[PDB]
Order: structure tokens, then C-alpha cells, then sequence
């Protein structure tokens, strides 16, 4: 006898690819960090070295004559347990110093599209917190936001929309916090 | 995986149809700087980023090194070739629209196999020259790419817009239409 | 001075489509469940109930009159709010007297391919741990494993492979744990 | 989302063209059982289930509730159409090949999208009946559906086959092919 959930009704060019990424992964500032170098043949993985494993290893039967070769080589495996320090705890020192001071403070904007967007525009870091208000009660279950958009250009931007019904009065405000600010942007607007 | 910050030092790409290569570092999702493999000169993309040297070398030795692992890999494989996908396409501004208001157009080409496309603008549907540019391949968890263009704008009533893509997992040129409205 | 890391050598129709899914997501039995309705046009998910929330959201701007009128609607609020108990913990009951209790054990089977492949097949649960030996010490750097690998038909395979090279009175073992197992599967392979 | 286990009651289908529905429920990412819309009735996937009773009529109004639905939003979205995307088909075997042993090929059809799709076998250049099962429409997280198509056999020297997989995602139909060795 399972019971079930219910729906409620509505109101050519042949190509070879060669990848290498010596990506770092951190979390806590460097007092975790773990390495993975992957080698990838088109979309496929065949060989990587990650740091917590410690060894070259195959991904797939492509990468295991690379595997065995790098292996043999103790110099390289040395050299290669190395650089989760000698690379990643290095670059994110100027990381610290660089990308992670980046302040950029978000453009806050509100327009009519009985729906309001307030955009928050060309803000970064990506933590943001974006909230709806109608006069002292916030607004949720009317409330849609657009996933966090990367432009590219190291900047972020998001798109959150209230749907409304204006009355004499009433007072939306878009209320926005953003590690760059020293006090949260709030933009008011009226009918 | 799950990290508080991801980067990639750095994204190294080697592909037969060109032949063609890429190196770039990236730190949570955006391009630090691409070197330039034939000019051989480092291009940072934040002004920040600037104070910093990197030896340009580096990249077209490592590509060097790709180039050599690819043509091994063909033979190995068999001559498996990359699979063509199709990309997804988005069109939307930069900045909220205001008429007469200097402007951005972003157009994100995702889910990019194999890493060779055209990103053209065409506005009131013919080509335009001026005021494009783009982002490098930018690399994904699942080894596609996306890539990004620009087109610079001056909103306005009679001027509407359309992002050209062209691939091979296309077998039309895919246009996303954008209005100021 | 950003520090790299650098690569080694190698040696028509029109369809439109809507999806309605009432999920469900344990953790530690049933102590920690819940329940995510999610309603789907083509591949956006355009409005979801997540009990974690407590009420309709939308996800997209096409979900956004699903999810206002659904909202005003108190009493499907209410039931859409008890679902996590009369659905999820309720047929997770049925769970633990079927899917929950399925143990199949593995097949264990070693043959050559200078590559020799160990198969698990056919086993359920998911859970598998497999280890190549030869004599008595553990190979790493010369063993490729897939995936897991689902069969579709309630079980599960998977091949670890490993490099070498066969010589008399050499003895590969492949070492197999499951949860369905009381002592390990040991499976050798002589020259 | 991080759990021990997952499931889906149910996962629900409905799709312009045909016009065509499904209805499952699934447990860990298996079928649990799927309602035959047309005969009106349960059909279980896994015999320990078969110890419990669904009313296949709850298919039917839920899949109904889904139409009018669809309906709607077909207009709301001004008849934005699904995007046709390249189907990834793998072969391979339920057992290890031993000749003489009954064994079952597995082909394993990922990322379909819309889910339409064609699955055939073919052994030396004929098309295969008997023998010959599929799971439905199973669910991913990234809303495209996979399905494996099984075919038993009884593996020779002399006997290769091949999975034939037609999709609107694909210009030809795609044969991938699978030997004893
Ligand atoms: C890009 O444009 C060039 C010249 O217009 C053309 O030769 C090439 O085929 C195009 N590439 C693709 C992937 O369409």
C-alpha cells in the first residue's frame, strides 16, 4: 500500500580533444586543502593524482599506462605529493592577498515588470542575501529569485521578483546584504 | 566535490581541429588571466591580478606536453573521437535596462563539446562588428566548456538584438533573441 | 607569482514536455526525512513544496501563479505539510520490509584479458568494496576500477582491472566486501 | 541534496506528442513498479513487491492533473518547446562472457531528452524479438531520463550483436556494437 504524492492543477568536422586541470580544493583557509590533477581524453577522465590518495591512478583503462610510468618514477611522485603545498597552499597566499579582497559593492535597482524586480547587480563575492518587504512583514511565498548569475567578468548578479497587489500607502523594500557592505541596501518603492 | 573555494592552476587544452590551444587559471568559477600561445604574453583579467608575473613559457610547454599525450591517446583509443553536444545558449544584460543608458549584452554559450564554436551578435539582424568580445573556453566538473561574449549597447526602441551560435551539434545556427522592452 | 602545476609525458517532432515528482529523502531511517514535490516544465523546474521550507515556492517565473494560488490554498497547505508522515515515513515502512531488506551477494570472477579482470557482478545493495592482491600484498598503482554499475534490474557490477605480468607460482587474489556477506569473498588466480 | 536513501512516489510524466504518459515510483534510483496507462493496471518490477496492491486509477488522475497543466503552460510560456540533447548509449554485458552460459547484453541509453526514444537490437544484421526487455523512462536529477534495454543470449563465436538507438538528438541512429571475444 504505497501512497503516492498527488499533482495539484494549475490556475561535421572530426576533433580530438587533450584536457589537464591542476585544480585545489580549499576549505577553512588552507587548513584543508586537497589536490586533484586530472587528465582527460575528449570528456573522459583516464588518469588523475589526488592528494589524499597519494599515488597516480587510473581512471579508466586509457590512463593506466600513464599511471603505471608516473608511478615508477619515485622523483615524480615526490615532486607531485609536494605540490598541494608547493601549489595550492602557495597561489592561495596571493589568493589572500588578491581575489579574496575583492569588494565589490551590488547596484540595487527596483522596476515594475503587479511584479516587482529588484535587481542586485555587479556585486562580488558571491555571498549575498536578498529580502522582500511589504511595510514590516517580509515576503516569501510570492517571492521568486533567479539562481546567482555570473557574468564573467568577475562580477555577480541576481534578480529577485515579488508579485504584488499595491495599495495606498504601501511601502516595498528590497533589502540586501553583501559582505562588501558595511549596513544592509534598502530601496524603497511606492505606487 | 565540495570545497569552500576551487581553482584550477590552471586549465590546459590541446585540440587537433586547428590545431588549437588554451591555457588559463581559473579561482571559483572565473578567469584569472589566459596566455596568449602565440604571441606568447600573460593577459590577466583583473586589473588586481596585474602585480603578479607569470612566465608564459610555462603554458606552451605544457601544452607541448599535451600535444604529445593527444597523439598518443588517438592511436591508443582507436581514433575515438569527441562526441558533439548541444549547446545551451542565454541571453540577458548586465545591468537592469534603462533607455539610453550605456548597456552590456552577456551571452552564455554552456554545455560546449568539443571546445570549437562561433559567438556572433546581430542587431536589427545584421552583423556587428563593433563592441564584441568574450571570455576564454571556461572549463565545467563534467570536462565540457562555456563560453561567454559581450556586446556593448545603447538601449533603445528600435534596436533589437540576437546572440549566433555556431556548432557542430548544431545543425542550424542557434539565435537567441533579446528586446530592450 | 602564481604557481602552476605541469602535465606529464605519456609513454522532428515539437514536444513539450511536464514532470511532476514527489520525492522523498532519508537519513538515518526515518529520523531525518524530507519531502520535495517537484513540478517540471520541459527541464526547468518551475515551482516545488519542500518540507524544509514549509510552503510552495516557485522556482522559476512560469511557477509563480502555481505556487501563489497553491499557497492561498490552506488546506492543501496543510495536507502538502503532513505528506512527509502519511507519504514518505509511511512508505518507507513498506521500505524496510522489502527494498531495504534485499541482499544479494556478489559474483566473484577473475579472468584474463597481461590485464586481468576481476567482475563483481550481480549484487544489491550499492555498498562494494573490491582489493587485488598479488601474493600478499595489495596492488594500487596497476588497478583500474569502473564505476559502480547499475544493471537496471535491481543489481549492481563492477570490474577492477589490474596490470601484470604472469609468472610461475604467482598467486593474484581479488578481495571482495559486502554488506550481505558474513566473511569477504576471496577469489585467487594462478598462472 | 545528501541522503541515505532517495525516492521518488512517483515520478510522473506527460508529454505532448503521442500524446504519452508514465507513471513510477522508484527507490535508489530503480523501478520499483510503473502503471500500465492503457491496460490500467500495476505492474511490478521487483517480485517482493508484488506482495502489495496500488490502485492504478491514481496513475491515471495524477497523469490527467498533468495535462491540463502542461496545457497552461504551453501558452504561459508561448509554446517554448523541449531541446532535443545527444543520448549517451553504452553496451556491455550482465555477467562475465563465458561461451555456452546464458548471459543478458545491457544497453544503457543516458541523458534523453525529450523521452522518446527507440531502442533495438540487431544480431548479424537482423533485428532481435524474442529475448528482448526494456526498463521505462527512469528519472535524473537534471530532469532527462535514462533507459536500459536488456537482450538474452546465449554468447558463440560466431554471433555479434548490436544496440540500435533512434532519438531526434541524433541525425543517424546510433549502433553500438558488442562482441564475446
Ligand atoms: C566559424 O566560422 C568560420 C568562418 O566563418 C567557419 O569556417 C567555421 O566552420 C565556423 N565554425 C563553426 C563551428 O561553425
Amino acid at each position: 500500500q504505497p501512497f503516492p504524492q498527488p499533482e495539484l492543477p494549475y490556475p561535421s568536422p572530426e576533433d580530438f580533444v587533450y584536457q589537464f586541470k591542476g585544480m585545489c580544493y580549499f576549505t577553512n583557509g588552507t587548513e584543508r586543502v586537497r589536490l586533484v590533477s586530472r587528465s582527460i581524453y575528449n570528456r573522459e577522465e583516464i588518469v588523475r593524482f589526488d592528494s589524499d590518495v597519494g599515488e597516480f591512478r587510473a581512471v579508466t583503462l586509457l590512463g593506466l599506462p600513464a599511471a603505471e610510468y608516473w608511478n615508477s618514477q619515485k622523483d615524480i611522485l615526490e615532486r607531485k605529493r609536494a605540490a598541494v603545498d608547493r601549489v595550492c597552499r602557495h597561489n592561495y597566499q596571493l589568493e589572500l592577498r588578491t581575489t579574496l579582497q575583492r569588494r565589490v559593492e551590488p547596484t540595487v535597482t527596483i522596476s515594475p515588470s503587479n511584479l516587482l524586480v529588484c535587481s542586485v547587480t555587479d556585486f562580488y563575492p558571491a555571498q549575498i542575501k536578498v529580502r522582500w518587504f511589504r511595510n514590516d512583514q517580509e515576503e516569501t511565498a510570492g517571492v521568486v529569485s533567479t539562481p546567482l548569475i555570473r557574468n564573467g567578468d568577475w562580477t555577480f548578479q541576481i534578480l529577485v521578483m515579488l508579485e504584488m497587489t499595491p495599495q495606498r500607502g504601501d511601502v516595498y523594500t528590497c533589502h540586501v546584504e553583501h559582505p562588501s557592505l558595511q549596513s544592509p541596501i534598502t530601496v524603497e518603492w511606492r505606487a | 566535490i565540495v570545497a569552500d573555494h576551487v581553482a584550477s592552476y590552471g586549465v590546459n587544452l590541446y585540440q587537433s581541429y586547428g590545431p588549437s590551444g588554451q591555457y588559463t587559471h581559473e579561482f571559483d568559477g572565473d578567469e584569472q588571466f589566459y596566455v596568449d600561445l602565440g604571441r606568447k604574453e600573460t593577459v590577466w583579467c583583473l586589473p588586481v591580478l596585474r602585480q603578479f608575473r607569470f612566465d608564459p613559457q610555462f603554458a606552451l610547454t605544457n601544452i607541448a606536453v599535451l600535444k604529445h599525450n593527444l597523439n598518443s591517446l588517438i592511436k591508443r583509443s582507436n581514433s575515438t573521437a569527441a562526441t558533439n553536444e548541444v549547446p545551451e545558449v542565454t541571453v540577458f544584460s548586465k545591468s537592469p535596462v534603462t533607455l539610453g543608458q550605456p548597456n552590456i549584452l552577456i551571452c552564455l554559450v554552456d554545455n560546449i563539446f568539443p571546445p570549437v564554436v562561433n559567438i556572433t551578435w546581430l542587431s536589427n539582424g545584421h552583423s556587428v562588428t563593433e563592441g564584441v568580445s568574450e571570455t576564454s573556453f571556461l572549463s565545467k566538473s563534467d570536462h565540457s566548456f562555456f563560453k561567454i561574449s559581450y556586446l556593448t549597447l545603447l538601449p533603445s526602441a528600435e534596436e533589437s538584438y540576437d546572440c549566433k551560435v555556431e556548432h557542430w551539434g548544431l545543425d542550424k545556427p542557434l539565435l537567441k533573441h533579446w528586446e530592450p522592452e
